[PDB]
């Protein structure tokens, strides 16, 4: 299928940072998975060197690599977190929800 | 201004699209049959203005579903 | 192996766009090839969903693939292009070479 | 402050690097045997506190060399 964004739940319980990660339990992540199939629709924002990339993949498949599906921007959530044993109310934890996807 | 284009993609959520100009691309991997996907265009004009290859030909154009039933062919 | 910057030469002619890029022949674009297997090194700048996406990915494959090597910095290169049959100069071509890659 | 730390990874350029602590982290994929990675570590200081599961276990601390031959286990 082709790069789009796909839901990931993550369980802070199940990586292990449930530790200091008090709330909330989980957040929806969101996944880009996908193919990055020429032509680069313009939706996933795919940067010059990423068409370029893709072109020289379908030359040969031996030089150049197939453009990669990324997050290209991340959204922040709100985490409840032990600070020293102190449970803090940080308002935006930076880079955990992917709000776009692309190709890189 | 716009322009009103077929949609024949997979990225196409619905059968026009609307864009500064129309496009069709022939794209060919090294594997399997060339695919012809046909929508609209609003960034990187330039790749319209590439020659053709064995892998890859873009078709550009800014009239009324200009984009529509047009056979492109790949170099050799 | 890992996630790095790879030479990666575009030969303008053997892609087509040789019919509007006057000089130069081709360019250095370079290319992030490699894979990003935890733990993401810091010089490649992951972001904390890319840390999260490789946990889960080690927890089982199928729920998250891992997080993918792509160009986080591109840089411009100069080129003579036509305009309208003329050769006219422009100084930055944005989004053309790598300088540094990354796992997002 | 930075420390000065064991270098023991794929992407060590030395035997020992600068950082502002010292990283053993113990990773298993689905397949293969867990590998054991030392090194420095500057940012996303939340990884240190990871429960270890599994898969992953990260160690880290801040005095000089403290990170060499340590060894970690990971969870059933
Ligand atoms: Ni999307
Ligand atoms: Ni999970
Ligand atoms: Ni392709
Ligand atoms: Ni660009
Ligand atoms: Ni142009
Ligand atoms: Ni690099
Ligand atoms: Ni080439
Ligand atoms: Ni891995
Ligand atoms: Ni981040
Ligand atoms: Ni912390």
């Amino acid at each position: 299928n082709y790069c789009k964004r796909t839901p990931l739940y993550i369980d802070f319980k199940e990586i292990g940072w449930d530790s200091w990660i008090i709330a909330p339990p989980g957040y929806e992540a969101y996944e880009c998975r996908g193919v990055c199939n020429y032509p680069l629709a313009e939706h996933l924002t795919p940067t010059k060197h990423a068409i370029i990339q893709a072109l020289v993949h379908l030359k040969n498949s031996q030089k150049a690599s197939k453009a990669c599906c990324v997050p290209t921007k991340l959204e922040p959530i709100s985490i409840l977190y032990l600070d020293k044993g102190v449970v803090t109310y940080k308002f935006k934890y930076e880079g955990m929800a992917v709000s776009e996807c692309g190709c890189r | 201004p716009l322009v009103t284009c077929t949609c024949e993609s997979p990225h196409c959520k619905g059968p026009t699209c609307r864009g500064a100009w129309c496009t069709v691309v022939l794209v060919r991997e090294e594997g399997r049959h060339p695919q012809e996907h046909r929508g609209c265009g609003n960034l990187h004009r330039e790749l319209c203005r590439g020659r053709p290859t064995e892998f890859v030909n873009h078709y550009c154009c800014d009239s009324h579903l200009c984009n529509h039933n047009v056979s492109l062919v790949l170099e050799a």
